[PDB]
DNA sequence: TGTCGTCAGGATTCCAGGCAGTTCG
DNA sequence: CGAACTGCCTGGAATCCTGACGACA
């Protein structure tokens, strides 16, 4: 139960938790040997968030034994709205239903928080052929969903081989953008056959706006099956949302 | 009358929900002419009333142990660690309620006071001694009651004084009762009135087959404390029963209670300490058998079962301000205004306007006459001359008209007439109900903008709140000190005693006020705003002077019902701490308590003199009172006739009428009367909070409701003709309303047209009805859930979905049970 | 005892803030030249400032004081409708004037009902079947909530300025039987709840006791299903009289 | 009475008014020939807001008789909201009632505003002797009050000998800030005993929202005591907030 | 006459990208 | 002699208390 995380800055985890927040409300952070864990449900079981963290991402990492803790969202993104880019992130808790919140800098702060717990049931995802893998940046996926997010809700993205579009329809709006090995948008490609998938743009929108521009994004999908956006923290750490497309045309 | 009662009371909350353990009534405490403990209402649908001066319920609290409540530190201790509720409470009915429909007759209860009385009575039979109860007794009769009965002097001058703060140890109380065979001690006495004997008979086999220790006082073979084992025998009576006792775990038992005096002693010696055989014998109740197999006869103890738009200013602006209606957006537009007005004319200067006083000059400039139908404008002498006829039409000569003028620069002269230009929001009226449509102070209205207080459609101010009169009064809690209240005018205390002691019992005066915070400082900024309007109108000095909140006990107010076009004078005499407050019996009445309402609206004499005017009612209609027309303040109580009975009302317990309730006496006797007079968290949390702490003390058993339902199906049935009805209004174009045919937009607003959806309000009720089936399973109803989620889905026709669902749904679970069946 | 002087300087405060308001209003800055709101003397000044007449205060001390207010307010409306202090206008009138303050008597004069509530009280006649009577009773708004007791005494009063005036029995026709239980069951099921659930058969037989027929005012837009009856205006609803 | 101030430093000065007037409306301005004082005041009656500027810091401050007049900075706020970093300023006041302000960067800018008249009564400092002096800069304190504000309602305060904890304590979580020598922003303090006293943010969080950085700003209080929260800019102009404890017993 | 939902609306603070001042081969 | 690296600061936008509306009992 008692352990302590001491890090030189932490912005990208503070917007990471504050995304996870906006997705959803109740979730458990498990802490093993290996690092943090976290794997938040949807409460109209549409969407699915997965966070790893391993031990080589903060400065400071002791634990005691792995467990499960409970952190409320809210009371989480009361407390990430004063974090400065250039403070000491100290997360201590120890046998006692108190987490400790420290920072070290002009003014010593410290505020200590009650632990609720979660009894959100895990349950690990079946595998399912992707058939359709691409690797592309953040920025452009999000000014794109920007741009096609007034107009309509469902985004279609259509993969070939060497071929990517992503195309936004309507009664009285059309959006279109190509994509191929020689554009400034596209890393790289692993379509496998002519796939085509629409998609609701709201939890998109939101998510990739949490996200920074500069950070890349690596999207599995295949011809209807559901598509899994991942991406890395510091080169060591995982996160991975999921979600269904719609029936529709 | 009781189960007529009981049955007629479904018509109103959620039915079928009664505590099982004990009956659903409260304690009648007959008194001349409802009250329950607040440590209930703490620990916790009718009318509410307070009375704190009494004892509590008593409950068991997480530990295991069982406890009564008692003050309110320990009702705000114990307010959230409550497992079960036992019983209910002492809360008091009177008897000179006037009550109809043949209301039969209450029973009574084994009092304290009516003990103590028949004890004196006996002894005064008895041993020849003569006393006077009720009060202090005199020192040669307490003596010698005291030689007697082998008690101090003190004891019984305090226990005649008080009986129920001074509460008699039970050694000594059995010591006296040995002696004349008076039946028990009722507070100490346990609710036996639902058990069977031979379920009694068990608990003697589990008292016998405990463990005991005595005690034993003048002659009195009482006991000590009694050790058991809640496996000995069925907790469930051993719970129910309602005694404080105190549990053990680590004692190489799992659960072990332990009695102590003086509450063990309470249930042993009523059972003559184990001695005598207890047997079951039908048509005979536990008390009766008691009686009979002992020399001492009890009582029986619980035996009564009783059961927008916010206008601030008067502006006619119409049409012509929109929605808002902003004054100051009118005169920054620079638009004009068609209204039906009344002008004015000066005759020196000549100005036309709707103000009363001519401003420009120093006199006030008349009314004119005119003439809608035709051209022609006369004044009031050539109106009153032409016998209010104009011959060029024949219409009766109105004083107002319809014209157009512009407030955007008429509004500089109330703009100059102020002097004062501190204003962030003002809007005026938007529709007119009197007749005559008379004008309205622009300057007392910027004022009262600067203020920043509310206002009724009625044209002056006043504002709610509520009290409730009680028997007694006592300066300690209405905050006043014993020199204030001899300056004020109190020399004599009830009994005529000097004033010396603040906790001065007092009887309850007509003319004091137990009034509010919020009430004291709706007042304090009244008195405020017509300080400054006094001088600001006329320069006159301030009468009252009152800037603080203690300055304004003295003076007087009005107070008014609605139905009631008399208002109450009465003195400000008093305070309160709490959100409510306490009246006099004289102050309202009848008239003023089933009168649609229960608070009333308090005023000052300076607000109506300064701004009542006949003109604010409407023409024909009105409100839920016409006007306060006259005030009132004398309501003298048979002075000079029957001024005993109008003072000698509190503290007395008829022994005649104690003695003949268990007869079936006409509750309509009135020679006997006579004779004995001489959004949605706040409510659905309070509603799911209220389940719960009915399911807690019914132990966990409960069934379903129909005012849900009585709720939904009109809910829905409204639902539905809202949809086919489609009533839409545009949104600038607030007057014209548009046709359920859609033409695009407005015709002459080019924008969208408001809708009437109400389909919020059912989308956040389903998940009320769908948690009530999922607590709870009934039948009747699942059509009725399945018919509304089937029809909110087929009218929004869960469009996505993943290869693993198994959404978790008792209406789908019941769906296909169903279909199974089928 | 000393509650008199106290009342005394309580009243002696008021005459002090009545003197600073007529002298504020002497100015004159507003349509306004007298006080508006006077003390109440007694019972009596409260029946008088609520309907009058300015005058018959001293009649009715006298009565109530000296025999008991029931008989007391019965001579006075019977000296009311005789016109012992004068004429005041029509016989409508005088049964109006007589009926509001037969009412403000009894109520105290506390409910404005027989000031506003009810507007007008007029008397027409069957050009139908026998040429018998109706109290048309032009009611208002603020009446809907009249009080059971306010509204019981208005029908006895009635009653007796009706058995005062001596008119004839009004026949209750089939038309108007079926109407008055149409509109009874009408309010009952989909207007507003009532209070005491009633019965045909009782109300059949109130509509058939009650000597001449009344007739009240409208109070919401709902048809009914024989349209155009005789001796009301219109078809809606009687809510009110209900 | 004609007095004008030219004036070097608008934008300071407009800073300076606002948050002179973020806090409450009433402000009595005393034009002297030893310098402009100011005495703002608010409907409780619990903070006094008294600044003195000298002729040092003025470019050209000619006065011609000392008065007083009162007025509300919420209505004059507009003015000074708008104007660049270097410019100059001249408020100009005559016997008439009306007030020009001359705007001059590189073009004329005339104001001719009227003059209210509020009546007030000046009410002196309490100077009581404390036992605690305390020298900072404003963004620890404006950290420390928006945390509170945001977090909680009550707040202790309890200094020692080079240390100075405040503990901002409400009903779930809780707040602490500790300064001490280690933090450079934080000057040299005079303190004896352990001092405490006991605050709330109800009408604190105001002139934060206009507290600069480039102020020092030094704090004088005891036991319970009213603190004197006085601030210095360019080692010249002072303005100090004078507030009563509102502690609870 | 009490309650409950929706909608827009303008005033507010928070975030982000352009204008400006500044230390590096 | 040019390029990143900040402040900062002002535009753009998300949030929300207030002001309209209709529904039932
Ligand atoms: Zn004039
Ligand atoms: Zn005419």
């Amino acid at each position: 139960m008692p352990f302590e995380v001491v890090f030189d800055g932490a912005k990208e985890f503070a917007d990471l938790i504050a995304t996870a927040s906006n997705l959803i409300d109740e979730a458990a952070f498990k802490f093993t040997e290996e690092g943090i864990s976290m794997r938040a449900m949807d409460p109209s079981r549409v969407v699915l968030i997965d966070l790893n963290l391993p031990e080589s991402i903060f400065s400071k990492y002791e634990v005691e034994e792995p467990e499960t803790i409970g952190i409320n969202m809210d009371q989480f993104k009361k407390i990430l709205k004063r974090g400065k880019a250039k403070d000491t992130l100290i997360l201590r808790k120890g046998d006692e239903n108190f987490l400790e919140i420290t920072f070290e800098g002009t003014a010593k702060r410290t505020f200590r928080l009650p632990l609720i717990d979660v009894e959100e049931l895990e349950l690990e995802l079946p595998e399912l052929p992707f058939t359709a893998k691409v690797v592309l940046l953040g920025e452009v996926l999000k000014e794109g969903i920007k741009d096609a997010s007034l107009v309509s809700d469902a985004i279609k993205f259509i993969a070939k081989e060497n071929e990517f579009t992503m195309k936004a329809e309507g009664e009285t709006n059309e959006v279109e953008i190509r994509l191929t090995l020689e554009d400034e948008g596209l890393l790289d490609l692993e379509v496998e056959e002519e796939t085509k998938s629409a998609y609701g743009i709201r939890y998109l929108s939101d998510m990739v706006k949490g996200i920074g521009k500069a950070d890349e994004v690596i999207l599995r999908f295949g011809n209807e099956m559901p598509l899994q956006m991942e991406y890395m923290i510091r080169d060591e750490g995982r996160l991975t949302f999921l979600l269904a497309p719609r029936v529709e045309e | 009358a009781p189960n007529k009662k009981y049955t007629k009371e479904i018509i109103g909350g959620r039915p079928l929900f009664a505590e099982p353990s004990t009956n659903g009534g409260f304690r009648l405490r007959y008194g001349r002419s409802w009250s329950v403990n607040p440590a209930t209402m703490l620990i916790l649908g009718c009318i509410v009333t307070p009375a704190t001066t009494v004892e509590g319920p008593i409950v068991r609290l997480k530990n295991g142990s069982v406890v009564r409540v008692d003050d309110y530190e320990t009702a705000l201790k114990v307010r959230n660690e409550v497992d079960e509720i036992l019983y209910v409470g002492d809360a008091l009915v009177n008897f000179g309620d006037f009550v109809e429909n043949n209301q039969t007759l209450l029973p009574a209860n084994y009092v304290e006071e009516w003990w103590v009385q028949e004890l004196v009575q006996a002894i005064k039979d008895l041993y020849e001694v003569e006393l006077q109860p009720f009060a202090e007794n005199d020192r040669e009769a307490v003596e010698e009651a005291a030689e007697y009965l082998e008690v101090d002097p003190d004891f019984l001058w305090n226990l005649l004084k008080d009986p129920l703060r001074v509460k008699p140890d039970v050694e000594t109380a059995i010591h006296l009762s040995t002696v004349l065979d008076i039946p028990f001690h009722p507070y100490y006495t346990l609710y036996w009135n639902t058990l069977q004997p031979e379920e009694v008979e068990e608990l003697q086999k589990a008292l016998l087959g405990a463990q005991i220790e005595w005690a034993e006082f003048r002659k009195n073979r009482f006991a000590k404390k009694v050790v058991l084992e809640n496996d000995k025998n069925i907790k469930r009576y051993l719970e129910l029963l309602g005694l404080p006792h105190r549990l053990e775990r680590v004692e190489k038992k799992r659960k072990v209670i332990v009695v102590e005096y003086p509450w063990s002693a309470a249930l042993l010696t009523p059972l003559g300490n184990l001695e005598w055989e207890f047997k079951a014998k039908p048509f005979y109740t536990v008390i009766d058998i008691i009686n009979e197999n002992n020399r001492i006869k009890l009582r029986d103890r619980g035996i009564s079962w009783i059961g927008k738009p916010p206008v601030q200013v008067l502006f006619p602006i119409g049409l012509a301000g929109g929605q808002s209606r902003d004054i100051k957006k009118a005169a920054e537009e620079g638009k004009t205004a068609r209204v039906e007005i009344a002008f004015f004319k000066c005759p020196k200067c000549g100005h036309v306007g709707p103000e009363h006083l001519c401003p420009v000059c120093g006199t006030r400039k008349e009314l004119l006459w005119h003439c809608p139908k035709c051209g022609a404008d006369y004044p009031e002498s050539d109106a009153k001359d032409f016998n209010y006829r104009c011959p060029k039409c024949d219409v009766e000569l109105k004083p107002y008209a319809e014209r157009e003028i512009k407030p955007a620069d008429l509004l500089r002269q109330a703009m100059d007439n102020v002097k004062v230009y501190g204003i962030d929001r003002l809007k005026g009226v938007k529709g007119m109900t009197s007749g005559y449509k008379m004008a309205e102070p622009l300057e007392k209205g910027l004022l009262r903008v600067k203020n920043d207080v509310y206002v009724f459609k009625d044209g002056t101010i006043r504002f709610d709140a509520t009290d409730a009169p009680i028997t007694h009064f006592k300066p300690k809690e209405i905050g006043t000190s014993v020199e204030k209240l001899r300056e004020l005018g109190y020399t004599h205390d009830f009994e005529g005693k000097p004033l010396e002691r603040d906790d001065q019992i007092l009887e309850l005066k007509v003319q004091d006020v137990i009034l509010p915070y919020e009430a004291g400082r709706y007042l304090l900024k009244v008195a405020r705003f017509i300080d400054d309007l006094l001088e600001k109108f006329y320069g006159l000095p301030r009468f009252y002077n009152a800037e603080k909140m203690e300055d304004l006990v003295g003076h007087l107010v009005i107070g008014l019902a609605p139905h009631t076009s008399a208002g109450i004078i009465g003195r400000i005499i008093g305070f309160s701490d709490v959100l409510v407050g306490y009246a006099h019996p004289y102050y309202h009445a009848a008239k003023r308590r089933n009168c649609d309402g229960d608070e009333d609206a308090v005023m000052l004499l300076l607000d109506a003199l300064l701004n009542f005017s006949k003109y604010y009612l409407p023409e024909k209609r009105g409100g839920k009172m016409d006007a306060p027309l006259v005030v009132t303040t004398r309501l003298d109580p048979r002075e000079v006739d029957s001024e005993v009975h109008n003072m000698d009302v509190v503290r007395y317990y008829p022994l005649e009428f104690y003695k003949a309730t268990y007869e079936l006496k006409s509750p309509k006797e009135v020679k006997v009367i006579e004779r004995v007079e001489d959004g949605d968290m706040e409510e659905k949390v309070a509603r799911q909070l209220a389940l719960a702490e009915r399911i807690r003390a019914v132990d966990e058993h409960h069934v379903a409701e129909t005012i849900i339902n009585s709720h939904l199906v009109p809910d829905l049935r409204g639902n539905l003709r809202s949809f086919t009805r489609q009533e839409f209004r545009c949104v600038k174009c607030n007057t014209k309303y548009r046709r359920p045919p859609l033409t695009g937009k407005c015709p002459k607003c080019g924008g969208k047209i408001v809708l009437t959806v109400s389909k919020g309000a059912i989308e956040k009720y389903l998940p009320t009805a769908k948690m009530l089936v999922t607590k709870y399973r009934v039948k009747d109803y699942t059509r009725q859930r399945i018919c509304i989620t089937e029809k909110d889905i087929k009218t929004l026709f869960e469009k996505q979905r993943t290869l693993m669902g198994f959404s978790a749904d008792i209406c789908e679970k019941m769906v296909k049970e169903r279909t199974g069946h089928s | 005892p000393e509650m008199k002087a106290y009342f005394e300087s309580l009243q002696r405060e008021i005459d002090r803030a009545y003197a600073i308001a007529r002298k504020a209003r002497a100015q004159g800055k507003d349509p306004s030249f007298d006080v508006e709101v006077p003390q109440a003397t007694d019972m009596a000044g409260r029946v008088e400032s609520l309907v009058g007449p300015p005058g018959v205060a001293e009649r009715i001390r006298e009565l109530v004081k000296e025999y008991g207010k029931e008989i007391a307010a019965l001579k006075v409306v019977d000296e009311i409708i005789e016109g012992k202090f004068g004429d005041l206008g029509s016989k409508e009138k005088y049964a109006e004037q007589a009926v509001r303050t037969a009412l403000a008597i009894l109520t105290e004069g506390i409910v404005s009902a027989p000031l506003e509530g009810i507007a007008d009280v007029k008397i027409k006649r069957n050009e139908w079947a026998d040429g018998s009577e109706y109290l048309a009773l032009y009611y208002a708004g603020p009446i809907r909530s009249s009080g059971g007791t306010a509204q019981a005494l208005s029908v006895l009063v009635g009653d007796y300025v009706r058995r005062k005036l001596g008119l004839d029995r009004f026949k209750p026709s089939d038309e108007h039987i079926e109407r008055m239980v149409e509109e009874v069951d009408l309010y009952h099921r989909a207007v507003t709840r009532l209070q005491y659930h009633p019965e045909a058969d009782e109300v059949r037989l109130a509509m058939r006791n009650i000597p001449i027929e009344i007739t009240g005012e409208e109070t919401d837009k709902v048809e009914v299903s024989h349209r155009n009856v005789p001796g009301v205006e219109t078809n809606h609803l009687r809510g009110g009289a209900i």
